């Protein structure tokens, strides 16, 4: 709606690591996506921004020592000496080691912190993070099918400049250790949209919406085996609409994930283009401070289109539908157009229920009412252009 | 309940939500309550008292325990009650198209590492070139090589070389530089030369393969419609339908009518659908040529009689047995079938005309090759007309119904599931009304609604007392203006 | 015509593997030439284990009675609790009397080192006392627990023992719908203890889940009421020798804290519907005092 | 040869293990029970309610065996597959300050009665005469019958999820994890 800066953080080291063999989760849709934004010409109204790497004693700032040591010291050649380690936070046995892991977490974790600063300076309205989106994990837990909880690192790094804080999580596969990390406090709350069916974080209720200071401010919704655009907009607007007309935040961060598209290896949501538009055009629409970020997505056409989607019209400008040359030409679609389509499976979600979940959200909400810190220390990274515009 | 209040143990709001969740359908009960009554912890995510935390000195100074939690956490074991993780339901195209898009991805990965290194080291190459050998000679270097990763080249090296050899190529990289340089660029650029002259055919069966099997992938309804067409086209299942919709309306929560839907806006949809059982009474081999006769003008009369056309060319009660009731939900099943391809036509031909290719896919080749080039293609004519011909074209049995699905499914963008099995069908909707005459009885009621239709307390008596007692009866309402049919069914209630 | 078996490129990767290609060369110009078991003896668990030779058996690294981190490996070759006695006038009558103040437990404590360290199991005469209580696979504590068109609900609404059609309690409408139009249908699921049928839409369930506990329909007595506090947990049901009594002769300010089978140690007392119902108006009367 | 044990404490063991295994709760480390004021409460209270004809004499004998049994034993039978690691961490912390590992004084009276209902499982399996057996399981009865009277103070029926006095700790993922991992 209103004219907003965006600003865009992206790492090149994201995009060469590979989880492994038969992995849905990966990092390479991130470098693709960054190669649609650079080759649809968004750098008129862009600035690109390079993620320094997370410094040891400030990535503490969430997890433990022991957990942040032992992810700086392991590596595929070790993982058979660091038993101990490897099932105690939930390594090596669902999510593989490999090499460059503590990479990972380093720029993902700076990315974060990045946006974070970047919404604390203020010269930004809007941070995009994609390169992070790590939203799974928890303070010594790899669980969630990921390695961090970059988001909950970014949250706090902003909430000097922002007291009241908004999350929204869109995808399957919710954020359990988001909503559980600000359980008891009021500061932050925490939205997500997920399937009471068994994912990867497990959790997530109608009644576990609070306790302490923070009862009754961490909204869950339980959701029914994929829903059409019409029915997730009239789950989504009145909701978000009663949030903001009662917690007034003065900070959004919104979770991109791409788990909930017409199609992938876990996710089993049915929202095309326009159903996953609106949830950021929803949230954009109050104007407050906003970061957005995006882990999500395991299968690469899908969350790629959607994620140049979001860059196309979060900086209001008409993102069509044709893709230009890239080093990925032919990978999304037999016809490359930029359009996920929904398919023709059935709307498990009831109006009636969705009434009933209105109701009863209504009534519970009608009661309520370190060396380097805030620092924005980075490279543009534009000087060289890695455009492949020749066969 | 009741008793657990009385002892002193139940609370006030947990009763209150025990009552209110126990009945609800009616209020009354609701304020007999409310006249003299007087008036978080999940499934999950529980309390730890003395959890490992609360280290503050390892450069945790502050801002980590005032917002944050680790005694309120949980785990996706407890959550699921020690059940383990469900996969979401799939089949063989899903897995596949996963498969291949895995291994597209594996290699562009491969691609991109590869020239990320490369370029890193052509960097290095010509900053160690322009100048002279004195200071080549002593390189020693930190790990990273200036750059700001310090394994991607160690993985890159562990991939092109064996194992044991790669940490001693780094090692000595690491240490003596400005020496293995030069083999180590021309081994690489090799290796990316090959990968690349594989790609740029692997990239070409890749997008060919998916070209075919992306549309049957998207489709999650109709792969598995004829197994359910084949358990739910039943006289059972319809009568459980009419009997759970019928059983809504009772008492202790009748009604005239039994049945508000099916509604008839357009009655263009009689003449294509007559079209379409003509012509496949016409290829049908199972038949004899006057019965063929027989069926056609029965088919006809009775369109001609119940509705309103004209036949240009090729307040009354109807009382209904099993048969005829279920020929006419037959009927208007595929009415809404068709209608849920005429409702929304007008978008889906809009955007199929004003489909555009992209220029530069012109150019490397990147058409689809062997999935619609016959003339199966929409553009240019009405997308109805086109698939009505398409559903005549598949009866005819020159055209096989691979083709046909994946038609239907790329010309609609997935919205056209329902008509997957139109000529099964109408195949079906042939041969049952290949009963109609089968019988006698079915052939007295029929005369008798041809005797009613044109120009009603003994229709209660006629239509009970003459045939055997224990037989299911509906009653069928067409309306002058609208043409908003309902269907009320009753059965051993009027005796 | 996708025509995959047709090329192969055997020069380079294939089929998402890679083939020895990589590992085949050796040319370099960098140097410029200068018994054990799948269960456990302890807790019947699969996982790590330490090797052994003078016993067929393996033991967790964390199962032990002196436990050693598996990272920090024992010097020379660990050994089983009774592995150490295994190589090795009788030494009880001596031990009895070494050591005072535990005679009648001398012969307890001699047998310590004997035998291995194992998981806790309950005895042959506890669990089996209540019948809701059997015994798991692992050893857990076993009480309750064991996309596609409209046909899931002909498979839900019919479940062909009398041929009927089940209705749901909080609305009076079993919604099955039509096959032209199935979105006005709802799933219902029914109860594992009295067969209820519920809607999907009356309670707030949004999936059929069917590994772990078994659903509980919400028309029964809560499990962990809260009222410093009272956690009731019950008293459970007794099929031993019929232990678990009935005596009904008062049934008047009983306060029995519940746990009552009404008829038209532990001690199930008898209530019949009469007194509850006395009680129930006694109960109201005095809150209409208060 | 089996000793009576009384329904309520059935009842107790069967809940305790739920907790254990289903529920994932361990028991409190620094309890305000162990087995050293239990046996304080039994010499306080069941000394004067009998005369004293010599009972006292194998009374005591008795509870310094059960003392001692219950420090070799609750290594070899006891701790359930979650508690094998809290064992360690507490021998560790007991050898970190250079003292004793002395586990008596560390774990309530649920380990006690768990130790008390597996008595038979290996008494039948030794040379031990009948003679002792009868007078051992009658003083054992007697020690269930004094438990019942206090199990309301001693097992009181409280959650850890509200208050820090219901003789339980929650166990953690991390703990989950490793516990049962290993």
């Amino acid at each position: 709606s209103d004219k907003r800066r965006v600003a865009y953080f992206y790492d090149a080291d994201v995009g060469n690591y590979a989880y492994g063999a038969g992995h849905p989760m990966k990092p390479h849709r991130i470098r693709m996506a960054h190669s649609l934004i650079m080759n649809y010409g968004l750098y008129k109204k862009m600035e690109i921004y390079r993620a320094k790497p997370a410094t040891k004693q400030e990535m503490c700032q969430f997890h433990t020592d022991e957990y942040i040591d032992f992810l700086s010291r392991v590596t595929p050649d070790n993982l058979e000496m660091f038993k101990r380690e490897s099932v105690k936070f939930n390594v090596g046995d669902d999510c593989p080691v490999f090499d460059g892991l503590y990479e990972y977490c380093s720029i993902s974790g700076g990315g974060s912190m990045e946006g974070a600063a970047r919404l604390n300076r203020g010269k930004c309205d809007v941070a995009v993070n994609y390169a992070g989106g790590l939203h799974h994990a928890k303070k010594s837990e790899a669980s969630g099918f990921c390695y961090l909880n970059d988001i909950v690192l970014g949250i706090i790094e902003l909430l000097r400049y922002h007291p009241r804080v908004l999350y929204i999580d869109i995808d399957v596969h919710h954020g359990d250790g988001v909503e559980e990390a600000f359980y008891t406090t009021d500061r932050v709350m925490t939205c997500s949209f997920h399937k009471y069916g068994e994912f990867f974080p497990g959790t997530g209720e109608l009644r576990d919406i609070g306790v302490g200071a923070g009862k009754n401010y961490a909204v869950n919704v339980p959701l029914r085996d994929g829903i059409d655009d019409a029915t997730y907009r009239s789950v989504f607007e009145p909701v978000i609409k009663k949030i903001m007309e009662w917690y007034q935040p003065s900070a959004v961060v919104l979770q991109c994930g791409g788990d909930s598209l017409s199609g992938d290896r876990l996710g089993c949501f049915n929202l095309s283009m326009e159903g996953h538009a609106n949830c950021v055009n929803y949230v954009k629409s109050f104007g407050i401070p906003m970061m957005v970020v995006g882990g999500g997505g395991y299968t690469m056409r899908n969350v790629a289109r959607t994620w140049c989607f979001e860059t196309g019209l979060l900086n209001n400008v008409v993102l069509d539908k044709d893709l230009p040359y890239n080093e990925y030409y032919e990978y999304y679609g037999p016809d490359y157009k930029l359009s996920v389509r929904p398919s023709n499976m059935f709307n498990v979600n009831t109006p009636e229920y969705l009434d009933k979940v209105m109701t009863n959200i209504f009534a519970n909400l009608e009661n309520t009412k370190e060396e380097d810190s805030a620092e924005a220390k980075d490279t543009k990274g534009g000087s060289q252009y890695a455009r492949d515009l020749h066969v | 309940i009741l008793n657990l209040y009385s002892q002193d143990i139940l609370d006030l709001d947990d009763l209150v939500e025990k009552v209110d969740f126990y009945l609800g359908s009616n209020k009354e009960l609701f304020t007999w309550f409310k006249n003299f009554v007087g008036y978080a912890f999940g499934p999950s995510y529980k309390r730890l008292p003395k959890s490992d935390t609360f280290m503050p000195c390892s450069g945790r100074d502050d801002m980590c325990w005032e917002v944050l939690n680790d005694e309120w956490v949980g785990h996706p074991v407890w959550a699921s009650e020690d059940s383990g993780f469900i996969a979401h339901r799939k089949n063989q195209y899903e897995e596949t198209l996963f498969k291949i898009e895995e291994e597209r991805h594996e290699y562009d990965f491969y691609i991109e590492s590869n020239l990320r290194t490369i370029q890193c080291l052509e960097t290095i190459v010509n900053k160690i070139e322009n100048m002279t050998e004195n200071e080549k000679a002593n390189f020693k270097l930190p790990p990273g090589l200036g750059h700001t990763s310090m394994t991607i080249y160690k993985k890159v090296i562990r991939k092109v070389y064996d194992k044991e050899r790669g940490f001693e190529i780094i090692d000595a990289l690491h240490e003596h530089p400005a020496v293995t340089a030069p083999v180590v660029l021309k081994r690489l650029k090799q290796k990316d030369e090959e990968w690349r002259r594989a790609q740029r055919e692997w990239n070409k069966v890749w997008r060919e393969l998916e070209q075919k099997v992306f549309f049957k992938s998207l489709d999650h309804l109709g792969l598995t419609f004829k197994q359910a067409d084949k358990k739910l086209l039943t006289t059972k299942q319809l009568i459980s339908e009419i009997s759970s919709i019928k059983v809504d309306q009772t008492n202790k929560k009748p009604k005239p009518k039994s049945q508000l839907d099916f509604d008839f806006p357009d009655k263009n949809i009689f003449y294509d659908i007559l079209c379409l059982a003509d012509t496949f009474i016409t290829h049908t081999t199972a038949y004899s040529n006057p019965d063929k006769e027989r069926l056609k003008d029965l088919l006809k009369y009775f369109i001609s009689l119940f509705f309103s056309i004209s036949f240009e060319k090729i307040i009354f009660n109807l009382f209904a047995n099993t048969n005829i009731y279920i020929f006419f939900r037959h009927w208007t099943t595929i009415y809404e079938r068709l209608l849920e391809i005429k409702q929304m036509n007008e978008r889906v031909t809009k955007e199929i005309n004003t489909r555009s290719t992209v220029t530069f896919a012109k150019d490397l080749d990147l058409l689809s090759s062997q999935l619609s080039e016959m003339g199966l293609d929409f553009v240019g004519e009405d997308a109805y007309k086109q698939v009505l011909r398409l559903s005549r074209r598949l009866i005819n049995g020159d055209l096989e119904h691979q083709w046909f699905e994946e038609s239907l499914r790329q010309a609609y963008n997935n919205k056209a599931f329902k008509l997957y099995t139109i000529d099964k069908v109408t195949q079906s909707l042939v041969k049952h009304a290949h009963t109609l005459m089968t019988d006698a009885k079915t052939a007295e009621i029929m005369a008798l609604f041809v005797k009613d239709r044109n120009a009603q307390i003994i229709y209660r008596l006629q239509v009970r007392s003459h045939m055997s007692n224990t037989e299911n009866m509906f009653r069928i309402e067409f309306d002058k203006r609208t043409l908003h049919v309902s269907i009320q069914y009753i059965a051993l209630d009027d005796l | 015509k996708k025509r995959p078996k047709r090329l192969s490129s055997q020069n380079v990767n294939y089929d998402l593997k890679r083939r020895k290609i990589i590992t085949s060369e050796g040319i370099e110009r960098s140097f410029k030439n200068e018994e054990n078991e799948d269960f456990c003896s302890a807790c019947n668990q699969s996982g790590s284990f330490l090797c052994c030779d003078t016993c067929p058996k393996s033991f967790h690294f964390l199962c032990l009675d002196p436990p050693i981190d598996p990272n920090n490996l024992p010097k020379g070759d660990w050994h089983c609790n009774e592995c150490k006695f295994k190589i090795f006038k009788k030494i009880e009558s001596n031990f009895i009397k070494q050591n005072n103040n535990v005679k009648i437990f001398a012969k307890l404590l001699f047998n310590i080192d004997s035998h291995n360290p194992k998981q806790f199991q309950l005895p042959n005469y506890i669990k089996e006392t209540f019948p809701a209580v059997k015994t798991g696979s692992r050893g857990q504590y076993s009480d309750e627990n064991d996309t596609k068109l409209d046909s899931y609900n002909p498979d839900t609404h019919i479940d062909s023992n009398s041929g009927k059609f089940l209705i749901c309690y909080k609305c009076n409408q079993t919604r099955l719908g039509s096959w032209s139009h199935p979105e006005n249908s709802r799933l219902i699921m029914t109860c594992d203890y009295c067969q209820t049928p519920w809607h999907l839409d009356c309670v707030p369930r949004a999936s059929f889940k069917n590994l772990g506990s078994k659903w509980k329909c919400p028309l029964h007595s809560p499990t962990k009421v809260y009222k410093n506090y009272k956690v009731w947990k019950k008293q459970r049901l007794i099929n031993k020798k019929n232990q678990l009594y009935y005596e009904p002769l008062q049934k008047i300010g009983y306060q029995n804290n519940g746990n009552i089978q009404i008829i038209p140690d532990f001690k199930i007392t008898q209530i019949d519907e009469n007194s509850i119902k006395y009680d129930f108006f006694d109960k109201i009367y005095k809150s209409k005092m208060v | 040869i089996s000793l009576q044990i009384p329904i309520k404490l059935k009842s107790v063991l069967v809940d305790d293990w739920e907790y254990v295994t289903k529920d994932k709760k361990i028991c409190r480390l620094p309890a305000d029970v162990t087995v050293e004021m239990v046996l304080n409460k039994y010499e306080h209270e069941v000394s004067q309610e009998l005369e004293s004809p010599g009972s006292q004499s194998q009374l005591s004998e008795y509870c310094a065996g059960l003392k001692l049994y219950f420090d070799k034993c609750l290594g070899n039978m006891l701790l359930y597959r979650l508690e094998r690691l809290q064992y360690d961490e507490l021998l560790k912390k007991s050898s970190k300050d250079q003292k004793p590992l002395v586990p008596i004084r560390i774990y309530g009276a649920i380990h006690l009665l768990r130790l008390i209902s597996v008595l038979p499982e290996l008494i039948s399996s030794t040379t031990m005469d009948l003679q002792s057996c009868q007078l051992l399981i009658k003083q054992t009865e007697d020690f269930l019958v004094w438990l019942l009277m206090h199990v309301d103070e001693y097992f009181n029926d409280k959650d850890p999820n509200r208050s820090d006095d219901a003789l339980y700790v929650n166990t953690s993922s991390q703990y989950e994890g490793v516990a049962l991992g290993m």
